[PDB]
């Protein structure tokens, strides 16, 4: 299909890409991923579309071409480290020197559109921070990436987990639920979510009755401890598989309905929405990211896949050997993905930061020596970049800002659907008169403890008067 | 200087001696423990060279680089992996690639070891870490080339639980720190303690507060609330999982608030911490116990220590360790022997790989993956301890519950129990001087029909 041949195009400033194009030792041999992942290719194509339509623009990066180096990084970090080491090699050379600091390097890519994975983002950001290479990531949400002490050059176009956990704590405090149970997946995502929510609850007056980790596919003990407390609201900050395992077990065990606060991982995933019998396990309330979508992206994918088949185009014109032997059917499933806008916005943010750094103007742009990657960091913080007509900004911590929508599962003929019952923009706003609860009538469930009159709670907050 | 000795086979060393501009590690406050461990590694290399039986005719060199706790854990690794011209090639296969160092004695904190191992895994360069106790380092698919000469937090938590069971404490308080170390340690202790009929009254997180700094009022109120919760609670055994730096402010409130009569259990972070025992005012707070490594006396190392590119030099280390010489001498060797045995395990693996015996060796070229292959199978006697690695890259070195007795003329941390990781059983428990009126063992029970979530309470 000559598709993998288009993961590289030269330019005045070449971008870098870390996408999960493929999926899965005694010798130090880099593993090769032969399995094909559709999301990785879709995100690579989103970055490609952003770069090409930036090149088409006249008032953004005038008179200069923008390239990219899309590199397949599996979920493993050992396979992703090699593209990073190639990223930081001197242009035209296959060696990376061992200098005492960043100022002596001349990297071959201006910036890196970092990995989707949060653990991979941690590893590659820790590596890139030595060289002060700007790396803006899509879909890496875990909060500890926001520490400028250890990640001076890590940016992201997705909100961190702290924003949604603050929204959840605000929802608990507004609804009067100050006696709740907090659960998280046993992986790093759930543990970090639990650690953040502990401090948020302690600051907001909420006490956690029980704080457990749900294992990925024990669970009986976790659900028994949850039931031991008179807790009506449970915050489940877990991944899709851990949440699915817990919900399957509690459905099989006929566990009583509860208010479930949903992370963005399983709030919308059809694996848990379509689980039979879930309608009898209480209301699911979650915060879903309020972001835009690439309206012309599916058209772009289909026309690019159609054009890749022409022998003349490829003749005029490996990273992903399995990307050649595919068809439109293998990729049309995830065409309307939200992370495509995140990749597109990351590319646009790097383009705007570069345009500001060179001090280019609409008619033309001044000529000077090429800028090092560390020169972008000054103009990446405190930066306003417009993506699809909607303004976006990078925080002092490298975090982007977007609103959230409070959604609930409304059941109609065993078909759960999301409806807007709130909106978070740093301050929660809800319409509880249109929230349909699971109780006998439409009364909000009561999950409360008395702070003043026997001590109780995981952190010894409440009292049993 | 002492940060480099030319030799036939080099040996990287990473020791913790302490956005546009990068603050070098040399400007931070000097940590004596790192310099002590670095001297331990140098003495081990020197003693290996002295001895004509192990690696005969082969010089063992090293390249020691000052690493920080978090700040710098990248360039050191890039420098070790590069050639003599500070140039590291990028290639898919490293089976025939020769690095400057053949193995590294890795850093001492979990995050630094993870960062170094995530980049050494591409070359399968051996890395033996001392004093790092994360249970996550036991993953040999995530860290194929990572080994360890200390027990993990598994055995530290096991020792704590056995100490609790021996003295019949089933009502304990857990205080963790905000960093990943305290959270992981507290979660592991809780999950282990929940199945041995010991209940946790509550758990709290201490704020991140480095000493010698001005702290805000919110942290002060948090400490006030935590100490008030401690005082109100009926549990009189407190386990603290926090770095050795962040506890000075917290113990001052326990004292300023005058909360007395508790048994404090210390993680390895601050159990043998000499500057923290230097406080000398916590004596009225109860009894202090701590989990750490058994002392292994290295003959000739105390006299060797007393006799003595970038991030590779410190100046205040000698003058800082001069004032701690006598307490370090009396406390023995705990992590020093870990560095010693790491160096000796690497040397024995090199000796086995070269295939020589009491005569000149073959002096062949060595790839670090080959040395990593050969080092899993080392099994030798070093100072009357058997040094061999578990299938998860760990050495079963005996732990020790140690009791803080305030006496400069004796061992400042008196050993009271010995933990054996191989059998996971704590034995040889000696007399403990209790804070009670008649030296009776303190009681930590919530109950002399169930009440509450805890099974221990009724
Ligand atoms: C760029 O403009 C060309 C015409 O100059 C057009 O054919 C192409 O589709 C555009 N590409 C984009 C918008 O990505
Ligand atoms: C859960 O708690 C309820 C209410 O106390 C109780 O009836 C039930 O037996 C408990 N266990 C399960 C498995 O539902
Ligand atoms: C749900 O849990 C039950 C009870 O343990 C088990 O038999 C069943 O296989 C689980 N279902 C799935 C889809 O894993
Ligand atoms: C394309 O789809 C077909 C039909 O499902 C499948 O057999 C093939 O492996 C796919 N190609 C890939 C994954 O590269
Ligand atoms: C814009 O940049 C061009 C090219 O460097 C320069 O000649 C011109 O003066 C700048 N300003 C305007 C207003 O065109
Ligand atoms: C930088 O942030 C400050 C403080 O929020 C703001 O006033 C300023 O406009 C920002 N600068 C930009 C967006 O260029
Ligand atoms: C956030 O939403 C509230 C209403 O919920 C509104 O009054 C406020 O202006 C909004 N803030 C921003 C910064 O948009
Ligand atoms: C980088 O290292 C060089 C080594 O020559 C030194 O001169 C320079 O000051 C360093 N830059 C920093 C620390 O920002
Ligand atoms: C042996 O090691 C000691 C340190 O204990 C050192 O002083 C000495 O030079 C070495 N060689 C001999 C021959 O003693
Ligand atoms: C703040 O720091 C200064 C300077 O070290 C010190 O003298 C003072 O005691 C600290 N605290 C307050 C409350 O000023
Ligand atoms: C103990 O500390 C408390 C709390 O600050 C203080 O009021 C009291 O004077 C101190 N001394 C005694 C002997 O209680
Ligand atoms: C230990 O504490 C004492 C008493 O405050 C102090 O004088 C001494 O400097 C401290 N440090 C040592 C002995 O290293
Ligand atoms: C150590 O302190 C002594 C005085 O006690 C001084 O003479 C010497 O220069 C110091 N050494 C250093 C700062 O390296
Ligand atoms: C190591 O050697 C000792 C002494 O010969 C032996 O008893 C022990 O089984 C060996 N250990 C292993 C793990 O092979
Ligand atoms: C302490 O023990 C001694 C020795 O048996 C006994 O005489 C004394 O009465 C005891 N005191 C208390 C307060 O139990």
């Amino acid at each position: 299909l000559c598709l993998s041949q288009q993961l590289r195009m030269k330019g005045d400033y070449v971008l870098g890409g870390l996408f999960p194009l493929g999926e899965a030792r005694t010798r130090p041999s880099s593993p090769v991923c032969t399995r094909f992942s559709s999301n990785g290719l879709l995100w690579a194509l989103a970055m490609k579309m952003a770069v090409e339509e930036i090149n088409n623009k006249s008032d953004l990066l005038p008179g200069l071409r923008l390239g990219y180096d899309l590199f397949d990084t599996c979920s493993e970090p050992v396979v992703a480290m090699k593209p990073s080491l190639m990223f930081l090699a001197k242009a035209g050379s296959r060696d990376i020197a061992a200098y005492c600091n960043y100022t002596q390097y001349q990297p071959r890519v201006l910036a890196v559109i970092g990995p989707h994975s949060s653990e991979l983002a941690m590893v590659t950001g820790k590596f890139f921070s030595f060289f002060l290479m700007p790396q803006v990531s899509y879909g890496a949400s875990m909060e500890l990436l926001s520490a400028r002490e250890t990640f001076p050059s890590f940016f992201r176009t997705v909100p961190s987990d702290r924003v949604q956990l603050t929204a959840a704590a605000e929802l608990l405090q507004e609804f009067g639920w100050n006696w709740v149970a907090a659960l998280g997946s046993d992986d790093e995502y759930g543990r970090q979510g639990l650690s953040i929510f502990s401090a948020l609850a302690a600051a907001r007056g909420i006490c956690i009755a029980h704080e457990g980790l749900v294992p990925l596919p024990k669970v009986q003990d976790v659900l028994h401890q949850v039931n031991q407390s008179s807790v009506q609201v449970v915050l489940l900050f877990a991944s899709v598989h851990a949440a699915h395992a817990l919900f399957n077990y509690s459905i099989s065990s006929r566990l009583s309905p509860k208010v479930w606060v949903a992370s963005e991982a399983w709030l919308t995933s059809d694996l848990v929405m379509g689980l039979p019998g879930m309608a009898q396990m209480g209301t699911v309330l979650g915060f879903l990211q309020r972001g835009a979508q690439l309206h012309e992206f599916p058209q772009y994918v289909k026309t690019h896949l159609a054009l890749a088949t022409d022998p003349a185009f490829c003749s005029a014109l490996q990273r992903c050997p399995q990307c050649d032997c595919i068809t439109l059917q293998n990729v049309s499933a995830g065409l309307n993905h939200h992370q495509t806008f995140s990749v597109y916005a990351a590319v646009y943010s790097v383009a705007q930061a570069l345009h500001n750094t060179l001090q280019c103007n609409a008619s033309g742009c001044p000529a000077q020596d090429p800028v090092k990657p560390w020169q972008l960091l000054e103009n990446m913080y405190n930066l306003t970049f417009h993506v699809g007509g909607l303004p976006l900004r990078f925080d002092s911590s490298g975090n982007v800002d977007m609103e959230y929508d409070l959604k609930l599962w409304v059941w109609q003929g065993s078909v759960p659907r999301l409806h807007d019952v709130g909106r978070f923009n740093g301050s929660l706003r809800t319409e509880r008169l249109k929230i349909r609860w699971h109780t006998s009538d439409n009364q909000k469930p009561v999950s409360r403890c008395s702070r003043q009159c026997r001590v109780k709670g995981f952190h010894s907050c409440c009292y049993d008067c | 200087s002492d940060f480099y000795l030319p030799g036939d086979y080099l040996l990287g060393g990473l020791f913790s001696l302490h956005f546009l501009q990068v603050p070098m590690c040399k400007e931070y406050e000097v940590k004596v423990i790192g310099y002590n461990l670095m001297q331990a590694m140098r003495f081990a290399v020197e003693e290996i060279n002295n001895d004509s039986s192990l690696l005969p005719g082969v010089l063992l060199g090293y390249e020691i680089v000052d690493v920080c706790y978090i700040s710098n854990n990248v360039q050191p690794v890039l420098y070790f992996l590069a050639h003599e011209d500070n140039l590291l090639p990028i290639q898919e296969d490293y089976s025939n690639y020769i690095s400057r160092v053949v193995a590294v004695i890795g850093p001492d904190n979990s995050e630094s070891v993870m960062t170094v191992a995530n980049f050494l895994s591409l070359f399968l360069l051996p890395q033996i870490t001392y004093s790092a106790i994360s249970d996550e380092l036991r993953d040999k698919v995530r860290f194929p080339a990572l080994l360890r000469t200390t027990p993990s937090a598994d055995h530290h938590i096991e020792a704590m639980v056995q100490l609790m069971l021996h003295f019949r404490w089933n009502w304990i308080i857990v205080l963790v720190s905000s960093d990943t170390y305290g959270r992981d340690n507290g979660q592991l202790l809780g999950e282990r303690v929940a199945r041995r009929d010991i209940c946790i009254a509550f758990q709290e997180t201490l704020p991140t507060l480095q000493p010698n700094q001005n702290m805000t009022s919110e942290e002060r109120q948090r400490l006030v609330t935590i100490v008030d919760k401690l005082q109100q609670s009926t549990a009189r055994v407190v386990v603290v999982f926090s770095p050795d730096l962040t506890l000075y402010h917290f113990f001052n409130e326990v004292l300023r608030q005058n909360f007395t009569g508790a048994v404090w259990i210390a993680s390895e972070s601050w159990a043998i911490d000499p500057v923290l025992h230097n406080l000398t005012e916590l004596r009225h707070l109860g009894t202090f116990l701590g989990i750490t490594i058994q002392s292994v006396p290295i003959p000739g190392f105390s006299e060797f220590r007393e006799w003595g590119t970038c991030n590779q030099e410190c100046d205040n280390c000698l003058n800082a360790t001069l004032s701690f010489n006598t307490i370090l001498r009396l406390s023995g060797e705990r992590v020093v022997y870990s560095v010693y045995s790491a160096v000796y395990a690497v040397a024995h693996a090199l000796h086995s790989l070269l295939g020589c015996d009491k005569s000149t060796c073959t002096k062949r070229v060595v790839y670090p993956w080959q040395l990593l292959e050969e080092i899993w199978k080392v099994n030798f006697t070093l100072l009357d301890h058997q040094i061999f690695f578990d299938p998860q890259g760990d050495v079963a070195l005996h732990l020790e519950i140690v009791q803080w007795q305030w006496d400069r003329s004796q061992n400042p941390f008196q050993s009271v129990a010995s933990y054996y990781p191989l059998q996971r059983q704590l034995k040889n428990i000696q007399d403990i001087s209790w804070h009670t009126i008649n030296n009776t063992i303190p009681m930590s029970m919530c109950s002399k029909k169930p009440v509450g979530i805890h099974v221990c309470c009724f």
